[PDB]
């Protein structure tokens, strides 16, 4: 004999679920046993146990037996009748990042302030089975479990759920964790990750970043690193074999600044290209301490002659950016070393030619984000003459 | 976190006090100063000092504005003098050097309306 | 040449520092240049170069060189002077915990919320090295750096303090973390860990644990799990060969519910005896769900007869204990099952003697800390008679 | 954290209700009920409520309190009936079933004085 769910042995909190037994297609009367606690249930070689609403009292193992002319037969294959809802959902984050390479491993963690007794890791599938592993308690508080997932083919999508139960109630759950996906990335061609904005970043302007292929890639996902999720955008290819997608990511905050790289795959593949290079967004006026800038023989200066460009402060900042005006490319980072009363940066323009000329500013930042930067200096201008 | 005093205003050439103490975490090893707003501008620099005394200034306060610290009570003290008229502002006390998120503490403002 | 400081390389912030230099017991004049910043100083074949208050500026790396009849001689090794007491003071603690076997490596971590570049670890004694990590972001925010420690022989004491700094001053170190000590537990004779109240300590109670040996210890440890430090008595000796030691943890909070051993060792010995068997300190009063007990026949029965004790509750409690009132043994412990909308433990007293009447009651708890108990369940009388 | 109502007092045989509003985590999952204290004793057990919407009551006040839950708002409501005098008290509204420290959520209180 056989027991199942149709809906599935997964059930949220006051849901719907049918238990259906199969006997020898000859049987008078099927009869069901929970374990332990209920001694009867009861509700064309099939029988329907219907549940309208279910709630922790139907949470466990089932049996069943079908009574023949011969006697009782064998016990059924004992049925997890799972509930989940019952308590506040836990969180669920890859360790080094939700990118991981196609093939090779990675750790997913199941987190809660209450799940001390047993995690619970379910991967979105067909017949997937879930996978338990104790809790352990956290220096800083709190409770976690670390399962090991890999290696990561490129056949399927791959999805996860964590929950929580304790140790009196096995069959009562949390509510699920929000779904984490994890993205296999390959060896086919990088795209190209492009701003359309400037070096650093104002707080509040708009920043769109562009993902593009000349292979023809159907979908794009941004990622940034330090981040639990993604974005993603399916790519236009108003000309065949060149696609491209844009993410506009509004208002620019200090959420906004970090390290950012792009992956495209095709429309019927779950492998993802190769990443893009980085791309780092800096946020101005993130840091009240002050930067100042000054030319060290002075700002107008004749060509062939020996230029530094000072960045100082008298705060201990970490490193130091010289952006110059109309410039595309990304500023110039250098430590920071103590001088005189003061912590400053050379950015040596020597010899100095005519390109130089035009508007300099210098940033500070900590190395805690190097993202966030202070506000502007007040700008140089660096006269050449022959 | 942060309690002001001093405030008021003055006509020119006049003299005020801002005063600044410190609660609820370590303050003792950051530079603590004030920034001060504007009717249409932004919050500049003014003045600060930090643990091993040594002294910040602005340069449109440089020889007429004096920070003092107490490094005991946590707190500061701004001794304005020869009070220009350029110098009516909303003054911050702020925590500085934090070297993390949010970077700064400031403190809910006094006004200062020298006219 | 050489070169040295009479109070040390590692100088708190604001207190005098000496630097002596020794030449070939012929020089006209001695020289010292800081690395970097500070091109000239100054200040019988010695020189002294007195620092009357120790500054960052005075931070960094020394160097000396003397001037002979024959010209500049070779510089001198480079020297060190470390400032700390800049920075508000890192978390020092041991992983698994500071009672560790004698002999065996065990886990120091560093750490605070700004040490984003390195910290150090000091260990006290006359000419230690500090040893340096690189800082780790963790995941719930601050740093952290996990340093190796072992093996640790019962030769002497182990003492350790952590600092951290940063890249652009090297030298210029935060304010000492709290020291913490280690110690070496042997295979010498465990000694007795007594408690002198009931099993289940009401909130207020005073408290005293007792340790005691045959061996005659002179010192007593006692340490309760997952804490930081530990307590220290001397041993108590009216009788020779027969010592003890009180230690009153007065009115008792929810911080003194936990497990506890306690150590002893000899007056000129660093090598402490094996644990006692662990004493457990339980708090009732803790949590406000409440818990019943019922005599399943009755509470009159007769000797001989089946008499099982119930304690239930409408919460999901982890664990029931039964406590007799009169008993000095600790409460007996049982898991929670589900029942008839109860959560339940089944304390069986079959059969009855004529030694179980007396007085009953029940706790609950949580896994999450098994030492805070709820409120007591209203007393049960069991009645017996022949 | 914890917004109570319906207080007051009443004569024997009255009636009142009570109300508890929840904010600041998630208290969908837990129990939420009254305890109440007394002149010269301690706190006891009410009623409360879990989001199965079973209701747990006191001996002393079963078949005569009902308590009624709104998952919606995080507010539980405590009709009480047939007030006897012996139900002069201070009712607090308590988040329980926490599982961890502090194992409780109390409310300030609520006055009632039955008489």
């Amino acid at each position: 004999p056989t027991l199942w769910a149709e809906p599935g042995s997964v059930i949220s909190w006051g849901s719907p679920v049918t238990i259906w037994c199969q006997g020898s297609l000859e049987a008078q009367e099927y009869r069901l046993d929970k374990e332990g606690s209920p001694e009867p249930l009861d509700r064309k070689n099939k029988a329907r146990f219907s549940i309208p609403s279910m709630t922790e009292h139907h949470a466990g193992r089932y049996r069943c037996h079908y009574y023949s002319s011969a006697g009782w037969s064998e016990p059924s294959d004992p049925l997890e009748l799972v509930m989940t809802g019952f308590y506040n959902k836990p969180t669920l984050s890859a360790l080094p990042s939700p990118v991981v390479a196609s093939g090779g491993n990675m750790t997913l963690r199941c987190g809660s302030q209450k799940g001390y007794h047993h995690f619970v890791l379910m991967k979105e599938g067909e017949h997937q089975l879930p996978r338990t592993l104790d809790s352990q308690q956290l220096h800083s508080g709190g409770f976690q479990a670390l399962f090991p997932v890999g290696p990561v083919n490129p056949s399927h999508r791959w999805r996860f759920t964590c929950y929580y139960y304790y140790m009196n109630t096995p069959q009562v759950w949390s509510h699920p964790s929000d779904p984490l996906e994890i993205l296999p990335s390959g060896v086919s061609r990088k795209p190209s990750l492009l701003t359309l904005q400037g070096p650093v970043l104002a707080p509040g302007q708009s920043l769109t970043l562009q993902c593009g292929s000349d292979v023809g890639y159907d979908r794009f996902v941004l990622y940034k690193e330090g981040e639990r999720d993604f974005l993603q955008r399916p790519g236009q290819q108003p000309q065949a074999g060149l696609s491209q997608a844009n993410f506009t990511l509004g208002p620019v905050s200090r959420s906004h600044g970090g390290q950012y790289r792009c992956y495209g795959a095709h429309n019927l593949s779950s492998e993802w290209s190769a990443p893009s290079d980085p791309l780092n967004i800096l946020m101005a006026g993130q840091i009240y301490d002050t930067v100042s800038l000054s030319a060290q023989p002075g700002p107008t200066v004749a060509s062939g002659e020996n230029v530094t460009l000072l960045c100082q402060s008298w705060w201990q900042f970490d490193t130091f950016l010289l952006t110059k005006e109309g410039a595309a490319h990304p500023p110039l980072r250098l430590r920071s070393m103590y001088g005189a009363h003061k912590y400053q940066a050379e950015f040596p323009m020597s010899p100095v030619t005519s390109a130089h000329a035009g508007t300099y500013r210098c940033y500070g930042s900590y190395s805690s984000n190097p993202h966030l930067l202070s506000f502007p200096s007040e700008p140089l201008e660096l006269m050449v003459s022959g | 976190q942060l309690q002001e005093s001093g405030g008021g205003l003055v006509q020119a050439g006049g003299s005020l006090r801002l005063s600044c103490a410190a609660s609820g975490s370590i303050f003792v090893y950051v530079p603590m100063g004030w920034y001060r707003q504007a009717p249409g501008k932004e919050r500049e620099f003014v003045a600060a000092i930090s643990l091993g005394s040594n002294t910040n200034y602005a340069d449109s306060v440089k020889g007429r504005f004096t920070i003092s610290r107490d490094n005991a009570k946590n707190t500061v003290y701004l001794q304005m003098n020869s009070l220009k008229p350029e110098d009516t502002a909303v003054y911050y006390c702020a925590v500085t050097g934090l070297r993390i998120y949010p970077f700064v503490y400031w403190g809910q403002g006094t006004q200062v309306t020298v006219s």
